[PDB]
C-alpha cells in the first residue's frame, strides 16, 4: 500500500542507521521502487566470514526491529546472503507447444524450484514465473447496474 | 562456494527430475558459466607444461 | 458517542492505496503506463473541524467542531523543562557503556 | 592471451634488463659501496 | 637465494582488498614452491648427481 | 639517470586493475522510458533477436522481460547471449557488443547497452567503471538529478568515454486525484464509498486460498484489464448516493499531473544515483576515472561522488603500491643484512632493482600494455630475481 | 557490552515465545546505556516567538 517514496520514508531510512554499524562493513546501500519492497545491501571487507556477517546483520536488525512499524513487522524482513550474479538459468520449454507459459510456470514453481533450492551451493533460486491461482476479472459496468 | 560443483549438483537434480517430467515439457540450460572454468584451467596447464 | 467520533475520523482519513494504469495483464496495443494515486487524507485544521457526523436526534449532518475542539499540540504532555525559570525544551544525551 | 601477456611481458623485459645491465654494473656498485665504506673508515 | 626469493613475496600477501586476495593466491604457490626447491636442492640433488 | 627514468615511467604510464576477457557470453540491458509498456520492450527484444539470429556465432540468446539488474519494471529487460566454442567462431565478443550497440542506438526507441562479462566473477555484473553520485548537503533530489544531467552532458562530448549512462530506472509522470469533499457531501455520497471504489479500481486483492490439485492456491480479485488502461475508465467509475443517482468519479475528482523520480537509491546514507561507463580505446580505466573526477569537480555545491565495486578496488590497488614496494624492499634488505651480517651486500643488492623495473617498464610501453596487478606481481618477482643476481656475484 | 547485549537478546527471544500477544505486538526494546546524563541540549526562544 506504499509507493517508492512512501516505503522509502517508512522503512528504509529506519533500517539503514543500525545496519551502518556492523563490523568489517565496507559500504551499505539501499534501493526502492514501485515494486513495493526495499532492498538494503551491506557489502563487507573482502575475506570476511559470510556466516558471521549474516548473523551480525540479523542481530542488528532484531535490535532495530522493535522500532519498525507494525505493517513492516507483519510481512517480515528477509535477510539473506547472495552473490548478485547468475550462475545458470534452468528452464522448461514446450517444443511440442502443448503447454502454455502458465502451465510451465506452475510446474516449475511447484516442482523444480523447491528441488533445485535444496541443492548444495544454491544461494537463491529466482523464479521468473508465478503459481496458478483463481483470478476473478470483474467488469465494473455490471457492478453498478446490479447494485453490487 | 564453488561454481563447478554447484552447477554439477543442479544438473544432477535436473537429470533426476527428467524421470517424472510430463510429456511435452523439456528441460534446458541455455546459460551456464561453469563450463568456462575448466577450459580456462586447461589452457594454463598447456602454458604450464 | 465517542465511537461515532472515532469512526468518522477513521473513515474521512482513509489513506487510499496507490495503483498504476495499464498494468499487466494489458490490452493489445497499450503503449502508455502511468502510476496514479488518490489523496484521501485530511490536510489541515479546517477539514478536521469540518468533519461530517450524522446526528441521531436532529436527523441532519453536523460538524466535528460542534462536539469537540480541534487543535494542534504535543502528542504527550508528560514532561516539561525550565532552563533558568524560562520555559524551553531539552534532550539528554547519554553515552554507551565504554 | 591478454591475461598471459599482462603477466609475461613485464617479467620478460625486467629479467632481460636486470641480467644484461647487472653483469656490467653490479661489480661497479659493489666497488663504489666499498669505497664509501673506507670513506667511513 | 632461496630465503630471499621466498621472503620477497610475503609483504604483498598481506595487502587489503581483492588485490590482496590475488596476491595471497600468487604468493602461496610462489613461496612454497621455492622453499620446496631449496629443500630438494639441499637434500636429493647432491646424492642423485 | 636510469633510476630517474624508471621512476618517471612508474609514475607516468596509466594504470588499470584487470584485463578484459572473452568468457563466451555477453549481456544486453534494455532500459526504455517509464511510460513504456511491456509490448514496446518485447518489440525491442524481438529486434535484438532478429539482428542476432543472422550472426553465425550466436549459440543461444535468452531474454528476461520485466526484470533486470538495478531495476525492475515493464520498461526493463535483460538478455544473455552465449557464443559457440572459441575455435569455431569468426569474431570476438567485443565486436558483437559494438555492432549490437551501434544498431540499437540507430533504431529501437530506447536505450540498449551491450556489455562484456565482468572482469571478476562477483565484483560487478558487467565490465566498466561504476560510480555513485550523492547529495552531501541536502541539496535535494532534483538538484542532484540536474547534476547528473550536467555530468552526462560533459561525459558525452569527452573522447575518453565510449558511452556513460545511468544504471537505474528513469523519471516518470504520475497522476494524483484530489477529492472534493464539499461537492461530495452536497451530492449526498459518503467519502467511504469513493475511497473504497478507488482502492478496488486499479489493484489486486488476495482473499483466500482454494484446494487445487493437492495444493492451496491463491484467489485474487481484480478488475478487467479493459477497465484500467486509461484515465477515462477510472473517471467513469460510478458511485451510488442516497439521492437515487450515480455520480462519476470525474464529478468529485480533478486529475493533477506531476513529474517525479520513479526510483530512490541511497549509498552510505546519502541520496544517490548509480552511474556506469566504459573506458574508450586508448584510455585505461584509471584515466577514465581520473577524467570523470575532473568533470565531477565542476558540479554544484554539496554534490559528491564515491567509487564502488571494481572502481573502489582499483583505486585501492594503486593507493598502496608504494607501500608494498617499500615493505618488500625493506624485508629483502633486512633479511640479507641479517643473513650475511654486512651493510655493503644489501645496499649493493638494492643498486640493481632499478634496472629490473626499467626493463619491465620499457617492455610494457613498447607493447602498450597498461600497468595492472599482474605487472605488480611481476615487479615483486623481479625484485627477488635481481636480488638473486646481485647476491651470486657480491 | 556487546556480548552482554547479544546474550540478553538471545535469552529474551528464547523466552519471547512464552510472553503474551499484547506484549509481543508493541515489541520489547533491548538497549545498553549508562543511566547517567552526559549533557543536556535544548532550544530556547529568547525572543519568545
Amino acid at each position: 500500500g506504499a509507493t517508492a517514496k512512501t516505503i522509502n520514508d517508512s522503512v528504509v531510512t529506519l533500517i539503514e542507521r543500525e545496519l551502518s554499524g556492523v563490523k568489517n562493513l565496507l559500504y551499505y546501500s539501499a534501493t526502492t521502487d514501485t515494486s513495493g519492497t526495499a532492498e538494503i545491501t551491506a557489502t563487507f571487507k573482502p575475506g570476511t566470514d559470510v556466516e558471521m556477517a549474516q548473523v551480525d546483520v540479523q542481530n542488528k536488525i532484531k535490535a532495530v526491529e522493535a522500532r519498525l512499524p507494525q505493517v513492516v513487522r507483519q510481512q517480515g524482513l528477509q535477510v539473506e546472503a547472495s552473490s548478485s550474479g547468475f550462475l545458470m538459468l534452468v528452464g522448461i520449454n514446450s517444443p511440442n507447444n502443448q503447454y502454455s507459459e502458465v502451465d510451465l510456470s506452475d510446474y516449475l514453481v511447484r516442482n523444480v524450484v523447491e528441488e533445485l533450492k535444496r541443492v548444495e551451493g544454491v544461494g537463491k533460486v529466482q523464479s521468473f514465473g508465478a503459481e496458478k491461482a483463481m483470478r476473478i476479472w470483474v467488469d465494473p459496468n455490471k457492478l453498478v447496474s446490479y447494485g453490487l | 562456494a564453488n561454481a563447478v560443483k554447484t552447477a554439477e549438483g543442479v544438473r544432477a537434480k535436473i537429470e533426476e527430475l527428467k524421470l517424472n517430467l510430463p510429456e511435452g515439457m523439456e528441460f534446458s540450460i541455455p546459460y551456464d558459466t561453469a563450463p568456462f572454468v575448466k577450459i580456462s584451467i586447461e589452457k594454463v596447464i598447456h602454458t604450464l607444461l | 458517542s465517542i465511537s461515532d467520533v472515532n469512526n468518522a475520523i477513521r473513515e474521512n482519513n482513509v489513506e487510499i492505496a496507490p495503483g498504476r494504469l495499464g498494468d499487466l495483464p494489458a490490452e493489445k496495443g497499450q503503449l502508455i503506463t502511468i502510476p496514479l494515486s488518490a489523496q484521501g487524507q485530511l490536510s489541515s485544521l479546517e477539514q478536521f473541524k469540518n468533519i461530517s457526523l450524522k446526528s441521531k436526534t436532529n436527523g441532519s449532518v453536523i460538524k466535528l467542531s460542534d462536539v469537540a475542539n480541534v487543535e494542534i499540540g504535543s502528542q504527550a504532555y508528560n514532561f516539561a523543562i525550565l532552563e533558568n525559570g524560562k520555559p524551553a525544551t531539552a534532550a539528554a544525551i547519554q553515552l554507551s557503556p565504554g | 592471451s591478454e591475461t598471459q601477456h599482462a603477466l609475461g611481458t613485464g617479467v620478460f623485459g625486467g629479467m632481460i634488463s636486470a641480467t644484461i645491465l647487472a653483469i656490467f654494473f653490479v661489480p661497479v656498485f659493489f666497488i663504489f659501496i666499498l669505497g664509501a665504506v673506507e670513506k667511513l673508515f | 637465494i632461496t630465503l630471499v626469493l621466498a621472503a620477497v613475496f610475503l609483504p604483498m600477501a598481506f595487502a587489503s582488498g581483492s588485490v590482496g586476495v590475488i596476491y595471497k593466491q600468487f604468493t602461496l604457490t610462489m613461496s612454497v614452491s621455492i622453499l620446496f626447491s631449496a629443500l630438494l636442492a639441499l637434500i636429493l640433488t647432491p646424492a642423485l648427481c | 639517470v636510469i633510476t630517474g627514468i624508471t621512476f618517471a615511467g612508474m609514475k607516468y604510464w596509466p594504470t588499470a586493475f584487470m584485463p578484459e576477457e572473452d568468457q563466451g557470453w555477453f549481456m544486453t540491458s534494455f532500459q526504455l522510458p517509464s511510460d513504456a509498456t511491456a509490448e514496446r520492450t518485447r518489440n525491442v527484444v524481438n529486434q535484438f533477436e532478429n539482428n542476432l539470429k543472422d550472426n553465425p556465432d550466436v549459440k543461444s540468446n535468452t531474454a528476461i522481460l520485466g526484470w533486470g539488474f538495478s531495476g525492475a519494471g515493464q520498461n526493463v529487460a535483460v538478455a544473455f547471449t552465449t557464443l559457440k566454442d572459441f575455435k569455431e567462431r569468426t569474431s570476438s565478443a567485443s565486436k558483437m557488443t559494438s555492432d549490437v550497440n551501434s544498431s540499437m542506438a540507430n533504431s529501437t526507441e530506447g536505450e540498449t547497452m551491450a556489455v562484456l562479462p565482468p572482469a571478476i566473477d562477483e565484483l560487478g555484473t558487467f565490465s566498466g567503471f561504476s560510480l555513485r553520485l550523492q547529495d552531501r548537503a541536502n541539496l535535494g533530489m532534483p538538484a542532484l538529478l540536474a547534476a547528473q544531467d550536467e555530468l552526462m552532458a560533459m561525459a558525452a562530448k569527452n573522447k575518453k568515454f565510449y558511452m556513460v549512462w545511468n544504471e537505474g530506472l528513469p523519471q516518470g509522470d504520475n497522476i494524483s486525484l484530489k477529492i472534493d469533499r464539499e461537492k461530495l457531501s452536497a451530492l449526498g455520497v459518503k467519502f467511504s464509498d469513493v475511497s473504497d471504489i478507488i482502492s478496488t479500481s486499479m489493484g489486486s486483492m488476495y482473499i483466500n486460498d482454494f484446494p487445487n490439485q493437492g495444493r492451496m492456491q491463491q484467489v485474487i480479485v481484480q478488475v478487467e484489464a479493459k477497465s484500467r488502461m486509461q484515465l477515462k475508465d477510472i473517471l467513469n467509475l460510478k458511485v451510488m448516493g442516497s439521492s437515487g443517482q450515480l455520480v462519476s468519479l470525474s464529478e468529485v475528482v480533478t486529475p493533477q499531473w506531476n513529474k517525479a523520480p520513479q526510483q530512490y537509491n541511497r549509498y552510505n546514507g546519502r541520496p544517490s544515483l548509480s552511474i556506469a561507463g566504459i573506458p574508450n580505446f586508448d584510455t585505461s580505466s584509471g584515466e577514465a576515472m581520473r577524467e570523470m573526477e575532473q568533470l565531477i569537480a565542476k558540479l554544484p555545491k554539496g554534490i559528491g561522488y564515491e567509487w564502488t565495486g571494481i572502481s573502489l578496488q582499483e583505486k585501492q590497488s594503486e593507493s598502496q603500491m608504494a607501500f608494498l614496494l617499500g615493505l618488500s624492499m625493506l624485508v629483502v634488505f633486512l633479511v640479507l643484512a641479517a643473513l650475511y651480517e654486512s651493510w655493503a651486500i644489501p645496499l649493493s643488492v638494492m643498486l640493481v632493482v632499478p634496472l629490473g623495473i626499467f626493463g619491465a617498464i620499457i617492455a610494457i610501453m613498447s607493447r602498450g600494455l597498461m600497468n595492472d596487478v599482474f605487472f605488480k606481481i611481476g615487479l615483486i618477482t623481479i625484485i627477488g630475481l635481481s636480488a638473486k643476481n646481485a647476491i651470486l656475484i657480491v
